[PDB]
């Protein structure tokens, strides 16, 4: 059949290796990002915390790339690390060449060009990694982009990739009020999405990984939600859910 | 299950590299057998000699070689692979002498040649040189060393080792000898090695079918046991 | 039968043997028979060259090369492989002369060429040299040596050996010949008669006999047997074969 | 599913590369090894059991130091572990040369994981059949990491891979506590070795190494024998 | 809530196993703990024991 | 139980040895013990033939090349 090296074309025109790289992301941890009026956030699931992981870390799924850049990863760990290192490399190369933080579109296109080159030629397996870039620029303010192992990308305001990503994005689009969400509403929506999309009746703060990017006073600050902060957020959501169910 | 034994670089299910074990069997394919024994201050290697006809020059059919002036070597398996391996070992030893200014220890030489073999077994561009290796020598503050290298890149130190078709039986006999916890003087080391070969082959060999090489602290030079000395040793053993 | 493992020279077999090398062995065994004998003060060579058609000139496909001024070259197997091997051996000898400043010992030359032919055995993108060749030389301060190197890459020293379809027969016929004493004069006749008996006339006829030697009789220089010595050797072969 | 278990550059239609999983299976068949992170330091242990006591146990070591404060232990192939040791030493020395500062264990783990994954990039080269355990102490904190043939690297409070790794992990999670002390950490590691050791660990049958504020040091056979006598 | 993604047959099996936990102690009533252990027993499934395999994906 | 008396052999220690052996292997160990006792013509098993039977049954011979571990 036509399931050999990626540089092959099915008679119907499909790139089967690229398609398998697509469908492989469904095995990765669920991560989503939402665009709010005055902030952006990345919510990711810690699928593997058994009992004895040191948690010596800043974020596993979320990776900071530049003083204005942050992204979440979903795919094979090796390709994840390679893509993140290349992201840092290209961002700093743009900063050196132009003395300006790299735009989100430009960096995303650079990474996607690399990924396409990894499926265009050479007999090399495509990067089985899908990304969710978060950042700010003077060109378009706050932007969210969802990458793709095929080398495609798209500008989104709400997107979930990983396991159960289809249902998560479906309910998210069913429950997204564009242009009228602050950071708090976006955080609550992300918590509700993670509740509905993960296989736990009461998800813990350990399984949740949230990082928020916000531009304030001339500079953009990227911070991951501390343990106390994320615990307070999830408890606020569970009391909101309790209020909703008792009212019903 | 099977079908993964075609390429050296292919991992089979349950993580088994077949081609490496196939090379290990190619080692026994040589049809010969060798043993090495180490004493308190001596290390003796002795290998069997098969001569199909007097037509061969017996002086050039040696199976044990000299890596450096004080490091000896003996091998079994595919003889062309063995000669390539000793050429590589000599290259490595002299290059080490150049770069670091002192003679290559046996452990480091075995480590480097095993690294070479591992690199060969890691990429599918080579046949992994299916011949075993045994080195002997003397190092200060440590004494004699006996070191064995295999196509897999695995190297280890041996108080006494073996190679060839009779690997298992020779190792069992050497186990039986070593568990008695005896000092192993030079003459008795040579005697134990010769008895190991004779019992594992059950031939009671004539003295002309064996070559022996020893290294001692008083004679660090890798001396190949000439015909007169092997005759003395093994006839004395027969009478003793 | 080894199917699935003999398609490349870098793949072993369950028995632990590279079948490409054994197939090169078989190719050599299915070729013409060449013998060589090392006398007291030199070595001599003999080849059973089959003239496949009378149209070929005498001396066509010269199978007795001369690697160096003092080094003989007797081959068997594939003539193209043999010529390539002779060329690389000549290059090796020339490099040894250029770097070390003196004639290459036969044992060292045999070691280097065996290393090369082995290097052509353990790859997958190349194929082992399907020819077995002989090496002979005579040095006043070293002596006379003879070496047989086969596609396996092994280089053993033989008193006097043969390669070809008449391997075993020439082994038996050369065993009864006592070898160590005489010089080239009393060994060329023997080589001629051995080659003339091992050759089969009923099948695979029309062969011609060619000899070469190196020694102090030619000042340690490898060259073809002179015409007079060649014809007297042929006459001895005819009278001995009766 | 068979046609996709033969190359490292082809995705299986359902999941991912199968050769990586096969290398991991090779890792799982190696000699058992455990590593435990105590409050003040880290300890890692492995068994050196091999037949034919003719073998010189002092000749090779399964526990080697990368620098003055980093040690590593494998579970799988020997020669691949040796190559990994050489590569890790080279990376650590390069980092030292450029930064003039001892290499933090996290950066070493990232670099060595990249090195292992670079052997998974293309076909014709096989992934290392070795999983590493990295122990280190810096910034007043003991670190323990595991490096994988796939290039994935993750931290570990206390783990045990190799042969019988599942039972070792169950024992460790039933025994390990965050407030553990270094000596009790070594005791727990030795017991984890013991429960599946099959043959009454001697002073040389097992090899252990410790790391703390005073750097990484492989324990001498005398201290191993003393700890074994204390555990009994 | 303790049975995420459990088919109806598994729910019936949970009821049956809680009843059996009651039976083993020779009682007739069923307590919440019985249902909890029944859920644990019925929905018990083999996970990926090797953490290294499980950590292939991010 | 149906076996003859074992003359005070460390059955509890034999149990205590950590070995991944099934009940079929234990039955085999006892069966081998009986065979050895018959072969050497003594009806009362002791530690020698029981131990030989134990080694025979649970041999678990590997010989695996060292580079694997």
């Amino acid at each position: 059949r036509y399931d050999s090296r990626t540089t092959i074309f099915s008679p119907e025109g499909r790139l089967y290796q690229v398609e398998y790289a697509m469908e492989a992301i469904g095995h990765a941890g669920t991560c989503l990002g939402i665009l709010a009026n005055d902030g952006v956030l990345l919510a990711a699931e810690r699928r593997n915390i058994h009992k004895l992981l040191d948690e010596v870390f800043f974020s596993e799924k979320i990776y900071k790339l530049n003083e204005d850049m942050a992204c979440s990863v979903a795919g094979i760990t090796s390709d994840a690390n390679v893509l993140t290192n290349e992201l840092r490399l290209i961002a700093q190369r743009y900063l050196l060449q132009y003395q300006e933080p790299i735009p989100c579109e430009q960096l995303v296109t650079a990474l996607c060009d690399i990924k396409q080159a990894y499926t265009q030629f050479g007999g090399k397996r495509p990067f089985g990694v899908s990304l969710l870039y978060i950042g700010w620029d003077k060109h378009y303010g706050f932007q969210l982009y969802q990458s793709d192992p095929s080398g495609n990308y798209g500008g989104w305001k709400a997107t979930c990739i990983g396991n159960n990503s289809a249902a998560a994005v479906s309910m998210l689009k069913q429950d997204y009020k564009e242009g009228e969400m602050t950071l708090k509403s976006a955080l609550a929506l992300a918590i509700k999405v993670l509740n509905k999309t993960m296989d736990v009746s009461k998800l813990s703060a350990e399984k949740v990984e949230i990082a928020t990017l916000t531009r304030e006073n001339g500079k953009t600050v990227i911070r991951v939600l501390k343990q106390k902060e994320v615990e307070q957020l999830i408890k606020k959501h569970e009391e909101e859910e309790a209020k909703a169910e008792r009212e019903k | 299950s099977a079908g993964f034994d075609r390429h050296i670089t292919i991992f089979s299910p349950e993580g088994r590299l077949y081609q490496v074990e196939y090379a290990f069997k190619a080692i026994n394919q040589g049809g010969l057998t060798s043993v090495a024994v180490r004493g308190k201050d001596c290390a003796v290697i002795v290998t069997q000699k098969k001569v199909p006809d007097k037509l061969l020059d017996s002086s050039t059919v040696t199976h044990l070689f000299k890596i450096t002036e004080n490091i000896g070597c003996v091998m079994t398996g595919m003889t062309a692979d063995s000669r390539s391996q000793v050429q590589r070992a000599r290259y490595e030893a002299a290059n080490w002498k150049y770069k670091y200014g002192y003679e290559i220890p046996v452990d480091m030489l075995c480590k480097r040649i095993a690294d070479i073999s591992q690199v060969y077994t890691q990429n599918a561009e080579m046949r992994p040189l299916g011949c075993c290796m045994i080195l002997i020598g003397i190092d200060e503050e440590q004494g004699p060393q006996v070191y064995k290298c295999d196509p897999a890149g695995y190297y280890c130190g041996f108080k006494a080792t073996a190679a060839g078709v009779k690997q298992t039986e020779s190792t069992s006999f050497l186990e039986k000898k070593v568990k008695k916890k005896f000092d192993w003087t030079f003459e008795q080391t040579v005697e134990t090695a010769i008895t190991c070969l004779s019992t594992v082959l059950s031939i009671d060999f004539k003295p002309s079918e064996i070559e022996v090489g020893v290294v001692t602290v008083e004679n660090p030079k890798f001396r190949i046991l000439t015909e007169a000395e092997i005759d003395a040793h093994l006839v004395a053993l027969a009478e003793r | 039968i080894g199917t699935g493992y003999d398609l490349s020279a870098s793949t072993f077999s369950p028995d632990g043997r590279v079948f490409q090398v054994e197939y090169a062995m078989k190719a050599v065994e299915n070729s013409s028979t060449a013998i060589g004998i090392r006398c007291k003060d030199g070595v001599v060579f003999g080849v059973e060259k089959l003239v496949l058609s009378k149209l070929y000139e005498e001396g066509s496909n010269k199978r007795l090369f001369n690697v160096d001024r003092h080094v003989g070259m007797a081959v068997a197997g594939l003539l193209a492989d043999a010529r390539s091997l002779a060329d690389i051996a000549r290059e090796e000898a020339s490099n040894f002369r250029s770097n070390f400043g003196y004639n290459i010992p036969l044992k060292h030359l045999a070691d280097r060429v065996a290393m090369y032919v082995h290097a052509y055995t353990l790859y997958s993108a190349v194929r082992p040299f399907g020819c077995s060749f002989m090496l002979g030389s005579y040095s006043v301060n070293d002596g006379a040596q003879l070496y047989m190197i086969d596609p396996s890459g092994v280089s053993y020293g033989y008193w006097g050996c043969a390669i070809g379809k008449a391997r075993q027969a020439a082994k038996t016929e050369i065993e009864k010949l006592q070898m160590k004493e005489m010089t080239c004069r009393d060994i060329v006749k023997e080589v001629a008669k051995i080659i003339y008996i091992v050759h089969d006339e009923v099948k695979d006829k029309a062969f011609e006999l060619e000899l070469s030697w190196v020694g102090e009789l030619t000042n340690g220089r490898h060259e073809i047997v002179p015409k007079d010595i060649r014809e007297e050797a042929e006459k001895y072969a005819k009278e001995s074969l009766k | 599913e068979r046609g996709y278990s033969f190359s490292l550059t082809t995705f299986s239609p359902s999941g991912k590369l199968v050769q990586i999983e096969y290398a991991l299976a090779a890792v799982a068949g190696g000699a058992p090894s455990v590593g435990i992170k105590a409050a003040n330091g880290v300890v890692l242990a492995t068994e050196k059991k091999q037949k034919s006591i003719l073998y010189d146990e002092r000749s090779v070591h399964k526990v080697e130091p990368i620098t003055k404060h980093i040690g590593l232990v494998y579970s799988g192939m020997g020669p691949d572990y040796r190559v990994l040791v050489h590569r890790a030493r080279k990376l650590a020395q390069q980092y030292y040369l450029v930064y003039q500062e001892p290499i933090p264990t996290a950066q070493l783990v990232q670099r060595v994981a990249s090195v292992m994954q670079e052997y998974t990039q293309s076909g014709g080269v096989r992934p290392f059949g070795v999983s590493l355990l990295i122990c280190g102490w810096n910034e007043g904190r003991p670190y323990l990491f595991q490096s994988d043939p796939s290039g994935a690297y993750f931290a570990w409070k206390a783990t045990a891979m190799g042969k019988n790794y599942v039972n070792g992990k169950t024992f460790l999670e039933k025994r390990y506590n965050e407030d553990l002390e270094l000596e009790d950490a070594i005791h727990t590691a030795i017991l984890t070795l013991k429960e599946s050791f099959e043959g009454q660990m001697t002073e040389d049958n097992i090899e252990v190494g410790i790391c703390n504020e005073a750097g990484f040091r492989r324990l001498t056979p005398t201290e191993v024998k003393d700890y074994l006598a204390a555990i009994a | 809530e303790l049975m995420p993604g459990a088919s109806g047959a598994e729910v019936k099996g949970v009821c049956t196993e809680a009843g059996m936990y009651a039976l083993r102690e020779r009682r007739v009533h069923v307590t919440q703990e019985d249902f909890e252990m029944a859920v644990a027993k019925v929905m018990q499934k083999d996970s990926e024991k090797n953490m290294s395999i499980k950590k292939l994906w991010k | 139980s149906k076996m003859n008396l074992s003359e005070e052999v460390d059955l509890e220690d034999y149990v205590a040895r950590p070995d991944k052996i099934s009940g079929a292997d234990i039955n085999s160990i006892c069966q081998e013990s009986g065979m050895l006792a018959v072969r050497e013509n003594r009806y009362i098993v002791l530690a020698k033939d029981f131990e030989k039977a134990y080694k025979t049954v649970i041999k678990k011979d590997e010989q695996e090349h060292e580079f694997y571990k």
